[PDB]
């Protein structure tokens, strides 16, 4: 599980841009308040 | 289940946002589509089972 992805992004990156940030990703109509709803954590693992 | 009910959807558009953005559903899941884009598509027929 130590290899990792970003599943979701406000906006696609600039060439060579870099982003660690783990804040819960808001799609819409239910706030994500550290949770869910319209709300997602934004990594994800491969699990290999 | 072993009976599903099929309507046919055709010559008409709705607002496919409402699928997620209502609170009625416990649960919504898209598969080659993305729940976010649905509003923007457009399809010959849709199949709703």
């Amino acid at each position: 599980y130590n290899y990792l992805f970003r599943l979701f992004r406000k906006s696609n990156l600039k060439p060579f841009e870099r982003d660690i940030s783990t804040e819960i990703y808001q799609a819409g109509s239910t706030p994500c308040n550290g949770v869910g709803f319209n709300c997602y954590f934004p990594l994800q693992s491969y699990g290999f | 289940v072993y009976a599903w009910n099929r309507k046919r959807i055709s010559n008409c558009v709705a607002d496919y946002s409402v699928l997620y953005n209502s609170a009625s559903f416990s649960t919504f899941k898209c598969y080659g589509v993305s729940p976010t884009k649905l509003n923007d598509l457009c399809f010959t027929n849709v199949y709703a089972d």
